[PDB]
This record gives C-alpha cells, structure tokens and sequence, in this order.
RNA sequence: UUCCGUUAACGAACGAGACCUCAGCCUGCUAACUAGCUAUGCGGAGCCAUCCCUCCGCAGCUAGCUUCUUAGAGGGACUAUGGCCGUUUAGGCCACGGAAGUUUGAGGCAAUAACAGGUCUGUCAUGCCCUUAGAUGUUCUGGGCCGCACGCGCGCUACACUGAUGUAUUCAACGAGUAUAUAGCCUUGGCCGACAGGCCCGGGUAAUCUUGGGAAAUUUCAUCGUGAUGGGGAUAGAUCAUUGCAAUUGUUGGUCUUCAACGAGGAAUGCCUAGUAAGCGCGAGUCAUCAGCUCGCGUUGACUACGUCCCUGCCCUUUGUACACACCG
C-alpha cells in the first residue's frame, strides 16, 4: 500500500480508519494487530503508525509499543 | 555473623557479590537488579532469584559488582555469581542440608549456574582472518 | 635515511623498540638478542 | 635517621629472578628490617612478528618472537648505608636492581 | 490410502551410501511386535528411535 | 509436575501435548528438566553428538533466525523476534503459542526423502526414511527460511511474517512456504520410491 | 534516587526539568550543527540541546574528573567512511563545551582543580529530587 | 485532509514531488541536498511533520526567499556550495538548473587554461590521482 | 612404525609421543598504597529528618584482608572409578564424579631423501663474467614505478525494514608511547572554533600519565513505509586545516553539493566442526602523513555432521608394467 504517501488525502483523515475500517479489521479474531494487519488492511505503515496514535487518544483499543515499534490491537473489551 | 563475597565468571566478565545479613536488597553497581539492562536478558538475572524465591532472600543484601566482559557475558556472570553466593552463604551460615536444597534446585534446571564455563576466544593463527578459517584460495 | 644497524639496507625494517634492523638480520641474530620464541 | 627506600628489580628469566627475590628478603629479615614485598608486577611481553622467509616466496609463514620482562618492587625502611650493608651480597647474572631513595 | 506406520530402531547395522550418508537400521514394528525389517535411514539416528514410515513393505538389502 | 516456570513468565509450558510419539523424544517441552524461562542459553551444545536433541525447542528455533550474514551472531534480536511472534500468536489464537510452535513442527517435518544411494555397483537416487532429529532440523530450517524470504523487501515485518507461517503451518493449510516445501519433498520421494 | 531510576526516563524528566526550572542563555548555532562529524543529519528532536544536557548532567553525576575530550569520546560513534571500512569517530567539541558551560552557569557542575568537571552539592540535590519524582 | 493536496509542486524547475516529506522533497532540487533541506526548513520555520501536498502558499514564498537569499539569515558561509568564488568572489548557493552551468564554467576555465585536470576531463578518465588498470 | 602380539631375527638410532608457551580450575600457600575489595571516620545528596537507610567523595597503626587484579611456587586428569565389548591383552563405547574425559583446547619445535622450488635485489656471504672516471660507482634535480581498450586474483561497500537515520543507554581484550629543546613521542585538563584543527598549564621511560581503554555490533524511543526511497555511496564541483623543505597525476581530514551501477548475482569455485563460521570494533606493523592490507585482540554468537571413500588427494600391503626426466611416462 502507498501508506505514507497517501497520508494527507482526505479519505484517511476523514472516515477510513476513524472506526470504519480498523474497527472491523480487529474483529476477525476480535483482536488482530495493526502491525499484523499492515497488509490485511493492505495499507502500509506511518500513515498507519500515526493513525494508531490517533486511535489511542480516541480510546478504542489497547497499545503495546516495544523494540522495533511492534504495536498491537484490541477491539472493544 | 554473615559476610560472604563470592564470584562467578564468563568469557572475561567477572561478577563479585559481597553480602550483608540485611533485609532483601540486591544491587548491581548501585543500580537495582530490576534495572539490569538487556531487557530481553532480564529473565536470566532474576532466574536464580525466581528459582529460589524471595523467601530465601528475606535476610540478605547483595552489593554485586561486575567488571570486564561484554553484555551477555556480564549477565551470565551475574547469574553465576548470585547463584554461588547464595549457596556459599547458606553453606557457611545456615546449614549444609539447607544449602543442599539450593544446590539441587539450581543444578536440576542447569549446571552452568554453578560451574564456570571454560570456553575462551581461542587465538587467531596466521594464514587467515579468523581463529579457524583461512583466506579464500585461488589456483588460477 | 634509515637503514639496518646490521646490514645497512633500506627495506624490511623493524622500527619498533628502536632495533633499526631488517626482518632478515633480525631473525638471523634474534636468538642472541634474546627473542626467545616460546610460540 | 631511619628513612624509606625503594628497590626495583627486573629481568628476563623467572627462575633467575626469584632467586634474587628470596635473596634480598632473607637478607633483610636476618637483620629485622621493616620490609614489604616482593610485589609482583605484571609481566611485559615484548613481541615482534616476522615473515620467516627472506625473499617472500612460498606459503606465507610468520613466526612470533617474544621477550618477557619481569618487574619486581620491594620497599625497605632503613638507612641507605644499612641498605648497602645488604646489597653487596652476590647478584645473579641477568637481573637488574635500581635502588632509589623515596619519600 | 496407506496409514503411516511406526517402528523402533533396535540396532543401527551400518552407514551405507556412496558418500556414507544413509544409515541402514533394523526396525521393529510397534503395532505388531514380531515384524522386524531392515530399512534405510538418513541423518543422525540412534537406538530406540521411533520412526514414522509411510510405506511399509519395502526393505533394503545388506550393504545396499 | 513441577512447572511453575513460564517462558517470559507468561506462556505456561504446562498442558502442551505432542502428537508424534516419534518426535516426543526430540521435542524439549515435556520433561520437568526441559523447561526454561528464556530461549537464550549459552549452552555447550554441538560439543557432542545428539546433545542438541535436548536443546529447548524454542531456543533451537531461535538460533535459526539469526542467519544470512548481516544477522549472524546476534541472538538478542532473535529472541526479541521470538517474544513478539510468540505474543502475536497468542493475540490471534488465544491458545498456547508454545503448543502452536510444537504442532507446527510436527506438521511440517518431511517424513521421507530422495537421496543419492548407490547399490550393486550402480548409483541412483532412491527414497529413504528420515530420523526424527533430522525431521526436526528440516522443520526448523524450512519454517524459518519461509519467513525470511516472505519478509524480505516487505513492509510486513519479520515477527508477523513468522507468526503467519507458524499459525498456518500448525493449522495445516498449504499457505506457508514450510508446508509447501514439505509435500514437494514428499512427492519427489514418493515418485522415486 | 538516580541510580534507582530507569536511565532513560530520568533523562526525559531532567530534560523537561531544565526547561521549566528557570532558563539560561543558549548559542545561536544550536539549530545548525550535526553535533558530530560522522553524523549525517542534525538531531530529529527539537530540544536535543536539552536532552544532551540531561545526559551530560548524570555523566558528571556518576563519574568525576571528566574533561571535554572525555565527552567527545563518549559521544562519538560509528563512522561509515563509505566504501572504506567503518571506524570509531569522536564527537564534536563545541556542543559538549556549551553544555558544560551552561550547566556551570547554573552551577550544577563546576571545574575542579587537578582538572575535570565535578558536580556541586546543590546540583546533586536537584538531580536527586528530579530522580525521586519519577515512577 | 488534503482538500488541495498537491501531487507535484514544481518549484525551482524540478517538479518537486508533492507526495513525500518536505524534508526530503526539497532535496530533489539539484543544488539542495539532505542537510541543506533541513537548514532551509528550520530557517523558514515551517511545520516539520508536513508532507508536501498539504503545505501552504505563503511558505513556498518563504522557501524561495531563504533559498535565493540564505545568507541574510546570518547562516554561516559553510553550508554554501560556492564558497570563495573566483569568477567574482562571493558566497552563494547554486540551485537546480544553474549547477550544471556553474560546473561547465569550472571545466570551461579548465579547458581554456590547459590545466591537467581540464584535459583529464576532456579525455574522460579519472581526474583525482586514481589508478586505472582495473576500474572504470 | 602408538601399543599388544606374531616373529630369522636381536638389540638399537631419529620422526610420533614425550618436551616447552598460552588458555581453562584452586574462597589452598607467598605477597602487594604503581592492584582491589572490606569496615569504620567524617563529609555531600535522598529521605519517620534525629538518629538510621541508599549512593557517591577523601584519608589512615583498619584489617587476626587477598575473594575480585597481578605473578610465583605448587596442586589438579591418570581413562582414575563403574558397566559393556575386545584373545577379556592392547584398547574402545558408555555413565557418576569433576573445571577439565576428541593427548582438555590452541600453538611452538619437528626426521631421512629431495626440488636445478624462491632468494646473487637482506647481508664488507659469495665464485665466474661485465662495468670501473666520458662509470651500471656515489650525490643532486625532474619524471617514473599510479600510466589505461581490456582479462584475472585477494579484498572493502552494499543491494536494505532481522533495515537506515536521529536521540537515550553502557560493556572488553591485545598491546603502544628515543633528549622526541626549550615540553617533546602517547596525550589527560582548560579555553576558541560548526568542523577541521589551534592556544595555555602540564603528566608519563610507565599495573604510576594516557586508559580503572567511556569501541562498535547490539539495546531503547521516535523519524523514514517497499519507492533505486531517507538503501547505495561510485563519480564530480566549490572551499577550509593539519603532516611535510616540497601535496601537481587531487597524501590525509573536514564542510555544502553532485546521488551512478547495484532487485542477492551464469558457468563454476573457496573457507569452516565450538566461543568454531559469521557479524562487530580495537591495537600493532608500515608511518613525517597515508591501512580497504597483514599480524595480534576481544564482543555477540549459531545451523549442520560426529560420517564416507563418491570427487581431489595421502599412508601401508598385494598385484601389473614395454615407465625411471617415472603416466605431463
Ligand atoms: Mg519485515
Ligand atoms: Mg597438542
Ligand atoms: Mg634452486
Ligand atoms: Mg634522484
Ligand atoms: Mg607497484
Ligand atoms: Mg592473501
Ligand atoms: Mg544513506
Ligand atoms: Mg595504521
Ligand atoms: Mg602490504
Ligand atoms: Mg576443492
Ligand atoms: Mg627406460
Ligand atoms: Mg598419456
Ligand atoms: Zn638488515
């Protein structure tokens, strides 16, 4: 995916990952990582490693940030 | 009357634990063992603790110091030093049958806690860059 | 401008420790200098 | 009147050297001086590696030459003339001694 | 439809192969413990090893 | 038995069951002496024959990541990758990822192979069996290389690549490099039977 | 204390501390330099002149008699010479010089006779307080 | 939020791409590299986490000013790439198209002069004292 | 060709082994203010603060200190112990113990006979020839050894996300340092400078000062997100300083810019069996400066095998030979 080049295109910053895509992407197992799903939602990284930051202040999922910036996902609890 | 100062060794890292009959405290170079800093090799440091348990440490303080070596060498030297320091403290100040349980808990999991590892970086011989390899060889 | 103390040639010198002798003269006289070859 | 003196003592051979070390320690302790030693000080390893060929043909073969220089130091508390009363005993070949007057 | 069958290596007879790389062993069958067959085995194999075995009625011959 | 020993303190070794009684001996997960907290150990292995058969299976999978030159010699990175893969396996299947590791190694070890025997004076390749230790060797190697190349020049990173290969090889689907190479070797050997 | 605090979070906390605990002078070349010859870009953080100072604070904390060259060496790194083999390369002098001069100007550290930089007692007070105020 | 997100900006006759960071899109100009892009971003005081495409018009004017008149920003003489000219003797940053012209002026001096280096270029082989048995 | 044993042989001489060096074990001995613990005495800072407790600083008639460091003497392993195989001989495989059970690991040294192997360019080592003043002698100047259509060899850097970049974090070993004149070889410390590098006080002929080597890889947090991109650093321009009596065919090192090929490499081929391969840095040699090399050193640290004579070769015996400059016959 062209997912940091596409960062400013208004679709992403308007509705795509604002619990419209990565609300259901976690739901396959009810927890499927953002870094795992970097390609299941084909969208690559850093338009994704920033939207994870957005979703953490949006308070919808838990976070696990570690060595190679391996970050994770959890849908609702 | 407790005071033991026992060491453990790796490639070149040497770890020395000097003790007091204290309360629970464990420090490496003044930094708590909690701040041992390979944070993936942070298990092996606690592992002699985690096998014996804090209950075998409510009466001891360990101002363990480590010099020379690398990183993982120093961590494994920690492991050996604290294991042998606990065994020696128990043997000389608790009971030999009491230390025998520590002996067996440690040795059942692994022998390398208590026995130094005689491996060293063996020297490099001419005719190559490397202690056992050679240069790539050309005929034509 | 610098040669062996021994043969007075201009290559293969051993400057270290101030010998001022070449690699050939040095071996030729090495055992009496005292460079016991333990290994 | 009773001053502090250093003796430093080096060599090439351990077997030769230790005989001198036992020599001076017993020389002092026959006359009850205040001595401390013989401090053993880490061995210098002089080394020169040379291509053992003289022309540079055949498989590259190096040989490693080494001297081992051994350093010993002893402190005595006595007057320097009392020191010269000791250090006129026989000194073994090859060993070097460099008595100096310190603080 | 062969059902993969099991054996234990009772002794390692030898080490055949052009490059000496196929152990030749003598296996005993678990499911009926009177069938003993000489087979070829590759890699490190010691006594008492259990081997899965896709096809059973092939056997090797001494110093194959 | 005595098993209050969890690797990384959080993935209980207990209640793991190996299907193959063949690989039961050579998988270091069952005995109370094979449990370890970390898949890093400065083990004096390979100093004797078969001594690696008692290496912890997680450690003996860890050593196989650190390959291809730029990665030779760094086990800290390897164990970091193992930790992340192991937690992501849990975060998908919510089941013992140790059992996932073991079951994958069971289900991706070639049981037959065609090598280069000569007999009667004439040499040509034929089918032979696979001793369980070499079963495990090829399983480890052949699961690992799939992750390596499937993550090469790929934004998906190695922890999730290897997690995908493990989950799917253990599940049994032929969507992993590992189990794809398995039946290829199996079919070459079956043809050459 | 600071030996009890995780070495990174103490640096973060002190970096914020020498921002909000008063202020000082600061050179007008900070947003230019690479802080080392082998580096390739200037630090990606804006208050790098402050995280640097937080680190160099605890260096004189836990070690004494450190000169400018000791910091040059400690803050060097790997220099990739291009097609040449890489080496070890010492860091820059002026950046560490002005960190030490800034900390001296707040009296946290000071130049010792016989040479080197040593902490002062009230700087010790400050570092221990900020260490204690960390989780 | 790219209501006017631009895919190529086209400053300085290079088609600077409007899809990568401004940090490393301004490097596409032939005469401004990785470091000098950063120093321009700093001195023109533009937000840093900003992909080209989202950026505003007044600040392309600011970049214009700071790239053709950098010195007035008290920037030292030693980011500049034409230190101590001998055509005239000033300190300037050459920009995209003019860099080839400046290089031709250099080599064209060398041609008129019969400098060893000028010939060596005209001859085509390596100019800096390098071997040429086995390379090139 | 190690031994048992057989035995027209007997008794021997080398090589092997034995020997020496390094490394690994010793809470056993000798000691060590040029090594380092340990305790107390004050100091500094955190604190139920008043003491205590944690971490640092400094000093001693502190040790009924030498575990860590050093280096001497020693001790230790012998297959010693047990099982199995073996003429129950020589030995082998296994197991407890133990630091060590491929002679424990690695080297040093290393036999007879030979090569038309290399070296007359290491040598006041050299025979014969040539030269020997208008010199192939010696000294100086400038150039050359580096030239480039190209082919080959040893290597370095990579082709990236197991990554690059930028912060934070902190761990060794081997060694090295001429009167080097008016402080001078390693350079600590203060200052100026973005850098490069300058100035001043000095320390060390050295377990004393450098360095108690504050090395990198790696670790941690962010930046780049698969794009020949922020991988790559080839090429080339501008300029700055040091070494040098001299920098041009850029000695070197900086600064900005220039941003190539290279998508893991055909036929083939090399090195390697445990702290080994490989990755990572340091020191030494060369040196006025130049280290991609060579020799040492440590750091992180594996997969595979414990085999076979299939390929290349080696040793013994038998056999065949029209070979002996010996199958390149
Ligand atoms: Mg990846
Ligand atoms: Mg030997
Ligand atoms: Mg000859
Ligand atoms: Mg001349
Ligand atoms: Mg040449
Ligand atoms: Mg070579
Ligand atoms: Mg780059
Ligand atoms: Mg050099
Ligand atoms: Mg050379
Ligand atoms: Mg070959
Ligand atoms: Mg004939
Ligand atoms: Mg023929
Ligand atoms: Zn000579």
């Amino acid at each position: 995916g062209k997912q940091k080049e596409k960062v400013n295109n208004a679709v992403l910053f308007d509705q795509a990952t604002y619990d419209k895509l990565l609300t259901e992407v976690p739901k396959y197992k009810q927890i499927t990582p953002s870094v795992l799903s970097e390609r299941l939602r084909i969208n690559g990284s850093l338009a994704r490693r920033a939207i994870k930051d957005l979703m953490e202040r949006g308070l919808i999922r838990m976070v696990s940030i570690h060595s190679s910036q391996q970050i994770f996902t959890r849908a609702t609890n | 009357p407790g005071t033991v100062q026992c060491f453990g060794r790796k490639k070149t890292a040497v770890a020395v634990a000097y003790c007091k009959p204290g309360r629970g405290l464990i420090k490496v170079n003044g930094a708590p063992i909690e701040l041992i800093r390979p944070e993936m090799l942070r298990l092996k440091a606690f592992e002699p603790i985690l096998l014996a348990g804090r209950s075998r440490f409510k009466d001891i303080d360990m101002r363990i110091r480590v010099r020379g070596g690398g990183k993982t060498s120093q961590i494994y030297s920690i492991r050996q030093a604290i294991a042998k320091s606990l065994v020696a403290y128990y043997q000389k100040y608790v009971d030999e049958a009491a230390k025998k349980e520590v002996k067996e808990i440690f040795a059942r999991y692994d022998r390398t806690l208590l026995v130094a590892d005689p491996r060293r970086c063996e020297p490099k011989k001419f005719g190559g860059r490397g202690a056992r390899a050679r240069f790539q060889k050309s005929y034509r | 401008s610098r040669v062996c103390r021994v043969c007075g040639n201009s290559h293969g010198l051993i400057r270290k420790y101030g010998l001022m002798c070449c690699r050939q003269c040095f071996r030729s006289n090495a055992k009496d200098i005292g460079f016991i070859k333990y290994r | 009147v009773q001053h502090r003196i250093r003796i430093t003592l080096s060599s090439k051979s351990v077997k030769n050297l230790e005989k001198v070390c036992s020599d001076l320690v017993k020389g002092a302790k026959e006359k009850q001086l205040k001595v401390k030693g013989p401090v053993r000080m880490p061995t210098k390893v002089l080394n020169i590696t040379t291509r053992k060929s003289p022309c540079g043909e055949g498989t590259n073969t190096w040989d490693r030459f080494e001297m081992r220089v051994h350093k010993r130091v002893i402190d005595l508390v006595s007057s320097p003339d009392v020191v010269k009363q000791i250090t006129s005993i026989t000194i073994e070949p090859g060993v070097e001694v460099e008595v100096t007057i310190s603080d | 439809d062969t059902q993969v069958k099991l054996a234990v290596v009772v002794k390692v007879m030898g080490r055949t192969g052009s490059r000496g790389q196929v152990t030749q062993v003598r296996v005993k069958f678990l499911d009926d413990q009177n069938r003993l067959i000489m087979r070829n085995v590759k890699g490190p194999v010691r006594e008492g090893d259990i081997l899965t075995l896709l096809e059973s009625e092939r056997e090797a011959r001494r110093l194959r | 038995p005595g098993g209050d020993v969890k690797l990384f303190n959080r993935w209980t070794f207990e209640d793991v069951q190996v299907s193959d009684i063949s690989l039961n001996d050579y998988l270091a997960v069952t005995s109370m002496k094979h449990y370890t907290f970390l898949p890093h150990s400065a083990g004096r292995y390979s100093a004797k024959r078969f001594r690696k058969a008692q290496c912890p299976i997680i450690e003996r999978l860890t050593n196989s990541l650190m390959m291809h030159g730029r990665n030779n010699g760094k086990k800290i990175m390897a164990v970091r990758i193992i930790k992340h893969t192991m937690e992501i396996i849990h975060l998908l299947t919510d089941a013992n990822p140790i059992q996932i590791i073991v079951d994958a190694i069971i289900n991706s070890g070639p049981r037959e192979d065609a090598t280069r025997i000569g007999s009667a004076g004439v040499v040509r390749r034929q089918a032979v069996d696979i001793s369980p230790l070499r079963r495990v060797n090829q399983a480890i190697y052949l699961l690992t290389t799939g992750a390596r190349e499937s993550a090469f020049r790929n934004v998906k990173t190695i922890a999730e690549c290897l997690a995908d290969e493990l989950i799917n090889a253990a599940k049994g689907s032929s969507n992993s490099y590992a189990i794809k190479k398995k039946d290829e070797i199996e079919r070459v050997a079956k043809a050459n039977r | 204390t600071v030996k009890d605090v995780n070495p990174h979070e103490f640096v973060k906390a002190y970096s914020a501390h020498l921002k909000r605990s008063g202020k000082m002078e600061l050179p007008e070349w900070v947003d230019i330099v690479k802080t080392a010859r082998f580096k390739e870009l200037p630090p990606s953080d804006a208050d790098w002149y402050y995280i640097r100072a937080a680190s160099m604070a605890r260096k004189i904390y836990l070690r004494q008699g450190i000169g400018i060259g000791g910091f040059q060496k400690i803050y060097g790194g790997r220099q990739r010479n291009g097609s040449r083999p890489p080496h070890f390369c010492k860091s820059s002098g002026a950046v560490s010089r002005n960190i030490l001069q800034e900390l001296q100007k707040m009296g946290i550290i000071d130049v010792d006779p016989k040479g080197g930089r040593l902490i002062t007692s009230q700087g010790r007070r400050d570092l221990d307080q900020v260490a204690g105020t960390v989780p | 939020a790219g209501e006017e997100f631009q895919h190529i900006l086209r400053v300085l006759n290079t088609n600077v791409d409007g899809k990568q960071k401004i940090m490393f899109a301004l490097t596409s100009i032939k005469g401004v590299g990785r470091r000098f892009s950063n120093i321009v971003c700093k001195k023109a005081d533009i937000d840093m986490n900003k992909r080209a495409g989202e950026l505003s018009a007044e600040e392309m004017d600011r970049l214009m000013a700071v790239v053709h008149n950098p010195r007035q920003f008290k920037v030292p003489d030693w980011f500049l790439n034409r230190k101590k000219d001998y055509k005239d003797g000033r300190f300037s940053q050459v920009v995209s198209n003019a860099v080839d012209m400046k290089l031709r002026d250099d080599l064209e001096r060398l041609k008129k002069i019969r400098n060893h280096r000028g010939l060596r270029h005209y001859w085509g082989v390596r100019v800096r004292g390098q071997h040429t048995k086995t390379t090139g």
